């Protein structure tokens, strides 16, 4: 009846398997091949692209998904290699139509994700990639013309920010140097139409942001143009030139035969993702410009300010730094090996793009110090030609100091002095003699003074006095000695003189807090008590930074007691400054320790910065360095408490009870931290508004000119608060608009708040 | 010099493995792995003879050095992928306890590799299977499969290794191990990957290949309807094992066979009986032959689903190996069937294709057919249609074939054919 | 990034750099000014036997110390090429050489 399977096998499946390949290893190898194509090779680029297209094609059956992944990534992460990868995709497309169609779908997909996650800067690379794929017979030009139509239509939405409209326009005009010719060849009537729309929009845009973002206000020798006005002139010059440009390298031109055989794909209609309350767009920009061909008469002719070559070159070099900024040797190497269709003065472009980055407003793309070490690496790499370009560039930045934005001037000062410290401080000071007979308050003599102060901080007083010509001695910094009020100046009649003597004797034999408190009771909130204590203590620790930190620590209890009140914190700072006014660096490090150990707080320091005692030094760099350092500590404190609260919640997913209570107490400390930060900004703005108003009202009443050196500095320091902390300050719109920067505010001051608003409007 | 780690001599591997510098070791280990995964004639014995296993086993534990765990895991996988002596060497190296430890690695590529190795080791047979289970391989393995979405490779590797813990007999896997494995198999049976499904079916087909207790643990799980659904899958790799499982299940009790009928098996059969893949035809008709050994009400469901004309076609037109199964199906049917059921079978044209196989060179099959004939004559007696059946058999040449069996070499065939001649073909 | 076992763990969370090849005359104040260019300094400890040609620099966050390893390391102060490395952390006694 019933029968088990016979020929008694269990089906004959393999009993064992030997591992003969590895998916990861293959995927890593593919990624390496894709990332490396275009690098130096014994074989030509074209040769390597055909080979690679062959290796990739043969791996499609098993790794297509991966290969697609890799090429999209290269598309958004390596824009400087654009035409290399579009060529590669073009080869794949010619061999495989489905792959191409599939790649294009993957690209539009990724584009939409980037846009939704507010990754607009990457999105532009993706868009440029789609554009160049038209040259590689992968995408039909009319479908590209059509997507750009929807882009420009963004200029049409109602109730959306200028920066949103702006981007879409930018991504479109941006692509034209790559695909301008093709799109205008196939659809010239319709391209003329979009240029009409686009143009009318540019004319309509507001330029409220421009003064906040220019590196120089002066129109000559080079205007610093708003980024879209400039790009539009470049495109318009490209159009007059029949869409011929002389720079971009296009490896696909060598595959004319293969690519003409292939079949194109159409892009689907594209709906720009609608603006939502959560969307964030790039800030507008002003094009940094300092060179023209006359600056390099011996070199190949420099492309003009209004050529698409200048735009592409600079774009690619910024992208090179973005890819390699963490590794300076590699970064320098990539910059110097940047290729092009025709010869260009590469050393001028590199130097110009680096300064474009360091001087960018609101902020450089990367930490300021990187630019210094990068330019040093480039000087070692190109020792025969790059240093002369950098010296020349320096002489040019100097000569144009007069309308340079304060924020940039600070960076120029910090860069130049740090650079010089790497080269024995060698510089031709007499070239800058013009500055010796100008008002000491004007930008040039001010810059020279601040530079020499910085150089002294990287060495020492006598060194600096020794390297400048005798005629610059007036601009040299003071000997950083401390001033002891109760020293050997026969002034026994000063109040607390004898208490100061007791204090000194007690410190020198090693005092305790209780002992110091005891002596201080003999003083007539007690300002005089603070004065004698601080004067004597700082004086006895004057030898070095760590002697001083040591004193602040040892007698921390006395500081915290004497400065419990707000007037106490203020008086400590005031007396500290009377002691160490000749030594700004010591002032900075002491203010830092006092805040970190709560002898004083951020509000006290803000008030102190704007106090009458600091008035003579108010336009000096060290003052603004201290203020910003104080703000940075407030900001970092808030972040730290936020981070701790986020991890307590994340960890919540007796042990429970204890954690919930800790969360509650953390939430309570965040609100307190955030309120302290808001106050600090509020105080800073209130003081700026009050002292700017005093100036403007006095000048207009008295019939004198508003625009003085003092004013240039004060208005731009206010500007500078907004530039460095805009993300934080945007949290305070309602308060600022209602209570500080109101409609009645003198327009000179209001304008700065408006310029700030114009960054994300 | 060598080029990187391609094609080192054993001697180089030995010197690099026996070095103080782990980077030397990591390169030698990789060199061994490349030798072991090469297309042609991996030198397994040479590597074993060079005393490398223990070192390889050490490396599995070098927690700190992620890369060398992987290269060694991959090496030992390829050694154990060979013959019984080669896998026993890996096992004697203490590799089992150490691969299980790796199942918990934070690096997915390493645990995945430990899964593959344990799979090769269990795949050797019942002893190493048991040996693997007893080291506690099961808990962690199943631990990896809780709450997709892992990578494909990874899932397939896990499923394949589980299917080896389910496989082989004498003895069958420990019952308790099976009961803990099964719930995972049930969920894997509902996954979407073709290869995971193929191997989950194999796994189940292994568990159902045993006595009524074993069959009943699979049945009680509720998987049969899903097995029956996979019989219709367009992928042959999945149909085959699903069909084998369903086939093993109906070798069980009538109640267990009822479960597969209840799940829709009979509606797929017409498709499997005419499947151009003859292995499928053969297995399906085998399966049917065990269904028709069931109760009269089950035979009736075979009838009501129109399966008989299909059995007659297979009896007539299929290759011999499939015809043998159909002979069994027909004879079981005639053995348990009611009179009306036999009548219908005769009406479907059973006699001729049945008598045609009396020339078979297979004496066992000849005895089964004569049994069927005897069964059908017993139905004929109750109906008084004995003569009509005789003439039916006579008219298609069936009597000539039964008489020829009088001179058959086999004594049983002679006795059974004589008995038929005597009772029904000797009119006075 | 190329400028950035139990010890391979410590270093990867460290915030302090050991700094060598310094001129014997380079001062704590100068180190403050140079090293602050990558972020805020918690403490500096000068190496002694008088001045010894090395120091420790401890930042408040790792990011700032990574930036010094990338951009201050390998530059030239008082004509000496500055050489920094990750340090497991200062311990008392380690400031003598």
């Amino acid at each position: 009846s019933r029968r088990r399977h016979s020929d008694e096998n269990d089906g004959g499946q393999p009993h064992k398997r030997r591992k003969t390949s590895d998916a990861n290893e293959t995927e890593d190898h593919l990624e390496s091949l894709i990332c490396k194509v275009g690098e130096k090779s014994a074989c030509s680029l074209e040769s390597n692209l055909e080979g690679l297209a062959g290796v990739l094609e043969a791996d499609l059956p098993n790794y297509k998904s991966k290969i697609l992944r890799l090429l999209c990534t290269v598309a958004r992460l390596l824009p400087e290699k654009l035409t290399i990868y579009t060529t590669l995709v073009g080869l794949l497309n010619a061999r495989n139509y489905n792959f191409g169609g599939e790649f294009v779908e993957a690209m539009i997909r990724q584009l939409k994700e980037s846009l939704k996650a507010n990754n607009y800067n990457e999105a532009v690379y993706l868009v440029r990639f789609l554009s160049d794929l038209v040259n590689c017979h992968v995408i039909a030009a009319p479908s590209m013309v059509a997507m750009f139509e929807n882009f420009v239509s963004v200029t049409q939405e109602e109730d959306v920010p200028q920066v949103r409209r702006d981007w879409y326009v930018y991504a479109f005009l941006s692509s034209l140097p790559w695909v301008g010719k093709e799109l205008y060849e196939k659809k010239d009537a319709e391209m003329d139409r979009i240029f009409a729309n686009t143009e009318s929009y540019l004319k309509r845009r507001q330029k409220t942001h421009v003064p906040m973002l220019q590196v120089w206000t002066a129109d000559k020798p080079h205007p610093q143009e708003e980024y879209l006005d400039c790009l539009w002139a470049q495109i318009q010059k490209l159009k007059k030139d029949r869409w011929q440009e002389r720079h971009i390298l296009r490896p696909y031109l060598a595959f004319d035969s293969i690519l003409c055989e292939a079949l194109q794909h159409n892009l689907p209609p594209f709906t720009p993702p609608p603006h939502t309350e959560d969307s964030v767009y790039p800030m507008p920009r002003v094009i940094f410009r300092m060179f023209d061909y006359t600056d390099d008469p011996e070199g190949p002719v420099m492309p003009g300010s209004h050529s698409v070559e200048r735009f592409v070159i600079e774009e690619n070099l910024h992208c090179i730094i973005k890819s390699h900024w963490k590794e300076r040797k590699t970064c320098a190497a990539q910059l110097v090996s940047y290729p092009g269709k025709n010869k260009i003065p590469l050393n001028y472009h590199i130097v110009e793009v680096i300064f474009a980055e360091l001087f960018q407003l609101p902020a450089p793309p990367h930490i300021d110090v990187m630019y210094t070490t990068l330019l040093i690496e480039l000087c070692k790499l190109q020792p025969g030609s790059l240093p002369q370009v950098l010296a020349q560039a320096t002489e040019m930045l100097y000569m144009r100091l007069d309308t340079m934005n304060t924020t940039c001037v600070d960076r120029f000062i910090n860069w130049f002095s740090h650079h010089l410290s790497n080269f024995q401080f060698r510089w031709s000071w007499e070239d800058w003699s013009d500055c010796l007979s100008q008002d000491p308050e004007s930008p040039k003599p001010k810059f020279v003074r601040e530079v020499l102060e910085k150089c002294m901080r990287l060495s020492y007083h006598q060194r600096i006095l020794d390297i400048v010509p005798p005629t610059f001695s007036a601009l040299c910094p003071a000997n950083p000695t401390c001033i002891y009020k109760y020293g050997d100046e026969s002034s026994n009649s000063l109040p607390g003189h004898s208490v100061a003597l007791c204090l000194a004797v007690a410190f020198k034999s090693k005092a305790t807090n209780d002992e110091i408190f005891s002596i201080l009771k003999d003083v007539p909130f007690n300002p005089l008590k603070i004065e004698v204590f601080v004067q004597t203590l700082l004086h006895l620790a004057a030898k070095s930074f760590s002697h001083s930190f040591s004193a602040l620590a040892k007698f921390h209890e006395v500081f915290k007691t004497l400065a419990e009140s707000d007037e106490g914190k203020l008086h400590v700072l005031r007396v500290m400054f009377e002691v160490w006014r000749n030594h700004p660096q010591m002032i900075a490090v002491l203010v830092d320790k006092m805040i970190r150990t709560q002898i004083v707080d951020c509000a006290a320091v803000a008030n102190w910065i704007f106090s009458s005692e600091l008035s003579r030094d108010f336009t000096r760099l060290f003052v603004w360095e201290i203020l910003h350092s104080t703000i940075r500590k407030m900001n970092k404190h808030v972040l730290k408490i936020q981070k701790e609260l986020e991890e307590a919640k994340e960890k919540l997913a007796r042990k429970d009870g204890v954690l919930e209570e800790q969360i509650e107490r953390l939430q309570e400390k965040v609100e307190s931290a955030q309120s302290e930060q808001k106050n600090l900004f509020l105080v800073i703005f209130q003081r700026f508004i009050m002292i700017l108003t005093e100036h403007l009202v006095r000048c207009e009443t008295d019939g004198t000119s508003v625009l003085t050196p003092w004013y240039k500095n004060c208005i731009e320091r206010l500007q500078q608060i907004f530039l460095q902390h805009h993300q934080i300050i945007q949290q305070y719109m309602v308060t600022l608009e209602n209570l500080l920067f109101t409609a009645e505010l003198d327009p000179h001051i209001l304008a700065v708040f408006q310029q700030f608003c114009a960054l994300q409007a | 010099m060598n080029q990187g780690t391609v094609n080192w001599s054993v001697d180089d591997i030995v010197k690099g493995i026996n070095s103080s510098n782990v980077e030397n070791q990591l390169q030698a280990t990789q060199a061994a792995r490349k030798l072991l995964s090469r297309e042609k004639q991996p030198p397994i014995d040479n590597i074993i003879r060079a005393g490398l296993i223990p070192k390889f086993v050490s490396f599995l534990g070098r927690t700190d050095c992620s890369p060398i765990q992987f290269e060694s895991a991959w090496a030992l996988t390829n050694i154990a992928s060979g013959t019984s002596e080669q896998t026993k060497a890996v096992v004697d190296g203490g590799a089992i306890p150490a691969f299980i430890s790796l199942l918990a690695s934070p690096h997915a590529h390493i645990s995945e590799q430990a899964v593959w190795a344990l799979g090769n080791i269990a795949g050797d047979g019942s002893v190493f299977r048991d040996l693997v289970i007893k080291y506690g391989a099961v808990d962690p393995l199943l631990a990896l499969l809780a709450v997709s979405s892992l990578a494909c490779g990874y899932l397939r590797n896990l499923t394949w290794t589980l299917s080896n813990l389910c496989r082989n007999k004498n003895p069958a896997p420990p019952i308790d191990a099976v009961e803990q494995i099964l719930p995972t198999l049930v969920r894997l049976l509902h996954h979407d990957d073709p290869e995971v499904l193929a191997d989950t079916c194999w796994a189940i087909s292994y568990l159902t290949d045993g006595p009524n207790e074993r069959i009943g643990m699979v049945v009680k799980t509720g998987v049969v309807p899903q097995l029956v659904k996979l019989l219709g899958a367009s992928e042959l790799p999945i149909v085959t094992p699903a069909l084998r499982a369903i086939g093993n299940i109906v070798t069980g009790t009538d109640e267990q066979t009822q479960v597969v009928i209840d799940a829709g098996a009979l509606a797929v059969f017409p498709s499997l009986l005419t499947n151009p893949k003859t292995n499928i035809q053969k297995e399906a008709t085998w399966t049917m032959s065990n269904i028709t050994a069931g109760r009269q009400d089950q035979i009736q469901q075979v009838v009501n689903h129109g399966l008989v004309p299909f059995l007659v076609s297979v009896l007539s037109k299929a290759d011999f190996k499939t015809q043998k199964e159909a002979v069994w199906a027909v004879t079981n049917y005639t053995s348990g069937g009611t009179v009306e059921q036999i009548v219908y079978l005769v009406h479907c044209g059973i006699i001729e294709p049945l008598m045609n196989l009396l020339t078979a060179k297979d004496t066992k099959i000849i005895l089964v057919i004569l049994d069927a004939i005897s069964n059908i004559f017993q139905a004929a007696e109750k109906l008084g249609e004995t003569e009509k059946l005789s003439i039916m058999i006579e008219e298609c040449g069936g009597l000539d074939k039964i008489e020829a069996l009088q001179n058959h070499e086999n004594e049983s065939v002679y006795k059974a054919s004589l008995s038929l001649i005597e009772k029904y073909f000797s009119v006075e | 990034d190329s400028y950035v076992e139990e010890q391979e763990k410590l270093l990867k969370k460290s915030c302090t750099l050991y700094v060598g090849n310094l001129s014997f005359y380079t001062t704590e104040e100068q180190i403050y000014e140079l090293f602050s260019k990558s972020g805020d300094i918690k403490k500096i400890i000068m190496g002694l036997d008088t001045a010894c040609g090395f120091c420790f620099v401890e930042y408040y966050s790792r990011a700032d110390a990574e930036n010094a390893m990338r951009y201050i390391n390998g530059t030239r102060l008082d004509d000496r090429i500055i050489r920094t490395d990750w340090d497991a952390g200062f311990k008392e006694g380690r400031q003598y050489g």
